[PDB]
């Protein structure tokens, strides 16, 4: 985090894809329904768990942008 | 789409290590299962219309009280596309036989079941007795192991409807 | 996230009919060939350390500019990420190979990795050629017939090559 | 755990960013736990199993 | 103490 | 997420000067008319499941293709999603009615619903036609003055009509 | 998230040569001026609240509209956010002065603030006026040599001026 | 590369407040500790090539089996890699001395060490012995505060290796 | 409380790692700055009564109206409480200088002071004026390092009050 | 959590009076020798892998009942937990040495470790023996004076030995 | 708390709040049918343990000659006894994982925390890697049919873990 390699936070735009919604229905609505598209800001170190978890959830990454560098 | 290899892939990709012996052996067992299940599906598709119609008259017989004018299916069109729905469920049973897993059932029919039944005032017990007639006939048609997976899949479907 | 059998099932659904007799024959044959591809992917998992070691050694031998100061593989963490990308990408390729459907490969990070590397500034052509190294090393390791009986593997090799080509195209 | 937090101890920047909503409540909980007061109340006087 | 009893049976 | 009072106070603060008597008079007159609109909303809530059932029956009546294989409502859970969407859109109509303002509908759902149903590719004209179905059935039950005093709800009927029309225009 | 020594080390690493004795001399010159620089940072820090209060009072003095209806600070919450935003901006400028670098100031505070004010519609001109008044009061309190040894701090004043100017430019 | 200043300001940013006695004191103490570390960095810069060669021969000396043909260490390009790697290590040690913190070494090499080392079958003992030579030569190079800084940073790199 | 050595121990606990040269440098500088801080503690301790009385009368000078009947200041018990509070504050400032940090002061006055302020209507500006007088008074009681560090401690306290 | 300075301030608050000049002189003397204590704890930390290696080797040479199946440290995971247990014991002893007070070691390792090991079935006397062996290795490693100025550190040796004594008495 | 196929199935089912569907039954059937070759291999390895361990000792000696000279870690009669004991326990746990039809025994017993053991005892994995290499060389004839590959999978996984 504090490290120069820990910095360079990147923003992520996330779309709750159709496959994501189909998986969500079978798993169950334990979270409130929000509009499929939403934005998010993620540091470098926890950048990985974000798209990993989106991959098990079935969603796909719209794009990636860098806050720093 | 939860065929056994599908959750194999999901479990592998969830954490960092590759496939180890357990799921390789599970896939071996699946490929072993795939043949007798495929003759099961073939023989079942050989007997589509007779089965669906016979189950339809069975549904009438077991519930006579509904069959009165005022029946949800009363009238030729309603019972006809009732038989259509039964054929649809048989379709998805065949699909699960191909997948050797509840993928098709869970994905398509079971999802949203009770909500739709409340929405359209449909008693699942009709469907249940239809699949009971399915048990009755498939006790003869399919034999051996293929019979066993077919019976178990229909049992899972019934428990979903139950 | 659909298997090849699930692919055929979805196709039959969209035609709104049952699966064809020829479809049943092809899928039963694929099930018969399932043992061979299970052995192939088991070797891939077992040969994975050898594959990654050989591919990385070849890459660094024919690309030292990755190792020179400020290089894309210099900080000992950028090259560490390169190694983990190697193992995870060959992991996805093995996933596709055993699956029999490139759709799962495309959906798993193939939709995002291209713009990820565009943002990071990494040249994707190096990634694609490292994927070619994956292909060479993995094919060489799988060619070994030790402690196993001999049989046809040409179709599996062709399918794996197509999967590697798809991965390279998606990356770059 | 029903420990009363002095009003001086709380982080204003984190709650302001949550108020704007750029950070989810999960992120605010992360920032709370990472705050030294969490360790001082919990991590510092207690064993690691506890 | 409660966690201890769950280790064995 | 506003109401008539919120918007009125908003514009009153916008001019900076205090509230003017005429606006207060309109607000008071609405308050006197309030209980009528309240009972209308309550009746809508009570009849909602029947509204959805009948409107779905109609939706199948004029469109059969969705039931047929490949329809966006053909799978069981997809048509279940269709039903709960009918639910939520008429519920938002009820929200607009009880509040009397349009932004509580617009900002809360419509902005994201636009891209939602554009990405989903569902034909929005059929969605608005279904909205018209709910409009008809809801007015059938609302015009029903069963077990309640009779009065002049014509303005409320007009407001409900406008809410259905603007919801359909936004979605289609 | 870096300081000037980190900057020099980053270039030294990316070239991969050793930090020159000339570079060592320059950063040592910074270091021996570091003692004085920390006094400048403490002057920013301890005098921050009165500086902020005076600057905000002046903002209200020249810009009468912002407290009046229709002003960007007319709601109490809005001028409250004005106060806290100026406080955090001065805090980050002090961070820049103590780290002796622009990276520390520009990485987090000056990265998404311009987009926030653009999307929200905040007049960046007023924020720039607030920042330059922050700079003016900061100079007024940094020239205060009370209870501290007198000396020449021209490098510190110039560097803090650069930090304030660059912060205003990033905001603007 | 990390500086005490950097960690102080990162903590201040996390807590979102200004700087009190402790942060200023740490900043000061790092500024007075800056110049002896600078001098130590210069004194290690002057002997860079001699240190590199001495470390190479120390590696060839301590463990007998690193020199023979068929060994991973053996190789002309391999020996060039040895020299270049030792140069990297000690240059980043100088960087850490420059920053007056271990952070430069930490991120630049120490992060991602072990898995990369077994990725190519790299013996940690080799680098440990190279840095032992570094200790031996830098002990006679420096005395005083610069000596303490250099020895502590190289031994921190060793502890990371160990 | 939060002393430099205490927070170093805590953070070393956090990452599950031993201490390194940087934090030992911080402790070093703490040890050397203790001696001027120790002399500051001596000068403040020997002057405590005059400090308290001067601060009380300075607050009275700034706001004599508070002493008027019907207000908080009026009452011999009230004035005694003023003096006792200022003495507590001075003692905690001595503890701050001894501890080389704001730890004891923060924990024992700053934690939960504004609550009592609001409840008991105890204006912070009064203690701010008292601490400003203590600043002016220690400007002559102390010089050099001790004066500067005591000043920064007490103005930290003032900024916390406001 | 509390060190010698914190403990003294705590007693001063308990009596409510200022710190005594005698105790202030004691703290001044403690701070004067603080460089020697820092050297001692540095010698601890560099030799900590060596200390733990020596202690583990000698303990396993004298006790063999654990290396065999059914021993408390027989499996790799169990004995690895054992090793990190001694590691953390030494770490907390070092922390107490930095603090000069045993409050932090009590807070971390000596509040409830005993019943923890009783639940785990761990024999405490083995832990105490390991503590003694680490103490011997540590006094050996700190009584050496490599690369550091020589001086009378018998007070530090006694303090470290006594800290190990309290730790051992706590566990067993 | 071992992880075997049936135990993994039970844990998954308990986690999901459901009973056992078709896939769990098929996996149980596969494990039950594969147990017979695994038991065959376990007995065959049990018969010839002494030859395996002795050959492993001499293979480790011949591969790295720099060891068994005095003055280093490996030299010593107690060291030899420890070599024999370690190789014996290795083959014990390999047989256990063969019988369990899962790597859980090996993982929990040795692979859990092995790396810190090695770095705290200077034991580079390469010696035991060569030991298991000789072990698979010997078992290349010891077993037959399915049992051969059943042993191969678990021993290869153990080697990869050692890597
Ligand atoms: C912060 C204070 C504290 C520490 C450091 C601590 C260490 C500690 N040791 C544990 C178990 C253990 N502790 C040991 C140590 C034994 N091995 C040998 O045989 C000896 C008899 C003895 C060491 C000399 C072992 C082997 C276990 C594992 C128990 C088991 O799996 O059977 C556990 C619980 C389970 C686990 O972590 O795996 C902890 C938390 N506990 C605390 O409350
Ligand atoms: C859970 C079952 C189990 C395993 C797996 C095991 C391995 C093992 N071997 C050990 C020591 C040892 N092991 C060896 C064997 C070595 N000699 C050399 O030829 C080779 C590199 C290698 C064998 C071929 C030696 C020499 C030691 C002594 C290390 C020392 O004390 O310095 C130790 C440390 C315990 C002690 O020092 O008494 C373990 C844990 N022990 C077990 O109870
Ligand atoms: C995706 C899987 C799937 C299911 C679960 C399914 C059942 C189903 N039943 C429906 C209504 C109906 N369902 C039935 C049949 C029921 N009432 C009779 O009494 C029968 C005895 C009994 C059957 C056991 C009838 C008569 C209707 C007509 C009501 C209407 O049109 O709204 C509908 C509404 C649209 C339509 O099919 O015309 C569906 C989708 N169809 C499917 O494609
Ligand atoms: C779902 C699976 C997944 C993938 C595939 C993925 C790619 C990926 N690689 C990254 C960094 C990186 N990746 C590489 C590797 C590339 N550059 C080298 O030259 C090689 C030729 C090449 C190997 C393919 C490098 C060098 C970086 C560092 C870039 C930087 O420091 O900014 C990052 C940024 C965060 C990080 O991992 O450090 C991502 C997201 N992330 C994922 O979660
Ligand atoms: C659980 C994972 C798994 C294992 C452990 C496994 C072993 C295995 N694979 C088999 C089929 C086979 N295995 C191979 C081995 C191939 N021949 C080529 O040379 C390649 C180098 C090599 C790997 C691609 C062959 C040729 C067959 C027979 C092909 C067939 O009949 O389908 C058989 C039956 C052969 C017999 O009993 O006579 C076994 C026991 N198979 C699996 O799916
Ligand atoms: C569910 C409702 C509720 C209850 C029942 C409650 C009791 C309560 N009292 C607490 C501390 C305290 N409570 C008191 C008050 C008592 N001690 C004094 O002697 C007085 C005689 C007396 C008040 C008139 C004090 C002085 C403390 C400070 C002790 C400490 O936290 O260190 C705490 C710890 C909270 C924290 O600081 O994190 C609780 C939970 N708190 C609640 O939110
Ligand atoms: C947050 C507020 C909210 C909105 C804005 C909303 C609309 C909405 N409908 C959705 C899916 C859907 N919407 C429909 C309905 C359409 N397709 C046909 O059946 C009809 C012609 C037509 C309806 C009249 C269908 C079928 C899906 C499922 C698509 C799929 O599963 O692939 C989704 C995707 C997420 C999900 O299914 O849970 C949203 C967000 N629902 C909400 O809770
Ligand atoms: C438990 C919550 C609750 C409800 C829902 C409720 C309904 C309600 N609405 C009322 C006003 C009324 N509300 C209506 C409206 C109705 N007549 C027609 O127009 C429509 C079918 C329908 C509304 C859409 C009318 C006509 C009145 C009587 C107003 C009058 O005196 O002229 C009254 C008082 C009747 C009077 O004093 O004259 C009641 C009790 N009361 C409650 O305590
Ligand atoms: C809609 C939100 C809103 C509110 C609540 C508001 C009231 C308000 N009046 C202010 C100025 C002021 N307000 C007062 C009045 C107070 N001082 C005394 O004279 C009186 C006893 C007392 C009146 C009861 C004064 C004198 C100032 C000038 C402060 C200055 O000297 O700069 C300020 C602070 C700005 C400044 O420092 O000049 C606010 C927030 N304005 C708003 O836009
Ligand atoms: C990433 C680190 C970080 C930054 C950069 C930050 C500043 C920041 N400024 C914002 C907008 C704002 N900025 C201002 C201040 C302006 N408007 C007027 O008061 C003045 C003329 C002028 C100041 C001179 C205001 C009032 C808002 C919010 C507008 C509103 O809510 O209507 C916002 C979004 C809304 C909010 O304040 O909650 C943030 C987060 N906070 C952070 O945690
Ligand atoms: C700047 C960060 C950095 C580090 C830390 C680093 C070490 C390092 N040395 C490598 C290759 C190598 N390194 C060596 C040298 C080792 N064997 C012995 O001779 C020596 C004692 C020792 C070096 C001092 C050898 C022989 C190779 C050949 C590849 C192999 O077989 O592993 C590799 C793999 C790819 C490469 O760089 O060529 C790394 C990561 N390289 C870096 O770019
Ligand atoms: C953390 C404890 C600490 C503090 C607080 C600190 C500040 C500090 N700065 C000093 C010298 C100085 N300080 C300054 C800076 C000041 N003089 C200028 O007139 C400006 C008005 C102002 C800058 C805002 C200058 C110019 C010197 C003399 C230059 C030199 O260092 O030789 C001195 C020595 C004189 C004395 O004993 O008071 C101290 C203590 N040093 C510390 O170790
Ligand atoms: C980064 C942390 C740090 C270290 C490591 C450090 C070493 C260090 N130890 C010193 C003195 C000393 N150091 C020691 C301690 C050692 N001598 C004894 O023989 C023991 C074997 C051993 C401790 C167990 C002693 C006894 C002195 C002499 C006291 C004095 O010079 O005032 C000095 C002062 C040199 C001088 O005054 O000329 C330094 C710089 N300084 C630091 O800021």
């Amino acid at each position: 985090a504090i490290t120069t390699q820990g910095k360079r936070i990147y923003k992520i735009t996330v779309s709750e894809a159709g496959a994501y919604a189909t998986n969500k229905h079978r798993t169950g609505y334990r979270a409130p329904i929000r509009q499929s598209n939403y934005t998010l800001t993620v540091p470098y170190d926890r950048f990985l768990p974000e798209m990993i978890r989106l991959h098990q959830s079935g969603a796909k990454i719209v794009n990636v942008t860098s806050v720093i560098s | 789409s939860r065929t056994v290899i599908t959750e194999v892939i999901a479990t592998a990709d969830s954490q960092g290590r590759f496939l180890n012996s357990t799921e390789l052996q599970a896939a071996f067992g699946r490929f072993e299962r795939a043949v007798p299940a495929i003759e099961a599906a073939r023989a079942l598709t050989k007997n589509q219309d007779a089965l669906v119609k016979g189950a339809v008259q069975a549904v009438f017989k077991k519930f006579p009280y509904v069959t009165q004018p005022g029946e949800k299916g009363y009238g030729d069109s309603n019972q006809a596309k009732c038989a259509r729905d039964i054929g649809y469920y048989l379709r998805f049973i065949t699909y699960s036989l191909v997948a050797s897993g509840t993928g098709p059932l869970d994905d398509y029919v079971i999802a949203g079941l009770r909500e739709v039944n409340r929405a359209f005032n449909l008693n699942p017990l009709w469907y249940i007795e239809a699949l009971n007639y399915i048990k009755g006939e498939t006790g003869k048609l399919l034999s051996g192991q293929s019979k066993t997976e077919a019976l178990l899949y229909i049992d899972h479907a019934i428990n979903a409807l139950s | 996230m659909n298997d090849v059998f699930t692919r055929a099932i979805a196709q039959a659904d969209l035609k709104g009919s049952f699966l064809l007799e020829s479809d049943l024959d092809k899928l039963a044959s694929f099930a018969k060939e399932g043992v061979k591809r299970l052995d192939a992917v088991a070797a891939l998992t077992n040969n994975a350390p050898a594959i990654i070691s050989d591919a990385a050694h070849k890459l660094f031998a024919e690309q030292q500019e990755l190792i020179q100061p400020g290089g894309n593989a210099y900080p000992h963490r950028r090259m560490a990420a390169c190694l983990r990308d190697m193992e995870i990408i060959l992991r996805y390729v093995s996933y596709a190979l055993l699956a029999g459907d490139a759709s799962v490969l495309d959906d798993r990070c193939l939709n995002g990795l291209r713009e990820t590397y565009n943002a990071l500034g990494t040249p994707t052509q190096s990634v694609a050629r490292a994927v070619q190294l994956m292909k060479d090393a993995a094919m060489v390791h799988l060619k070994s017939t030790a402690n196993v009986t001999v049989g046809d593997c040409s179709s599996l090799y062709s399918e794996a090559a197509t999967y590697f080509d798809k991965a390279a195209a998606s990356i770059a | 755990g029903n420990t009363y937090v002095m009003e001086s101890e709380r982080p204003a920047t984190a709650e302001s960013q949550l108020r704007d909503g750029r950070i989810t409540v999960r992120g605010f909980i992360r920032l709370l736990a990472k705050s030294d007061t969490y360790k001082a109340r919990f991590f510092n006087p207690a064993t690691q199993t506890r | 103490d409660s966690l201890a009893r769950s280790t064995m049976d």
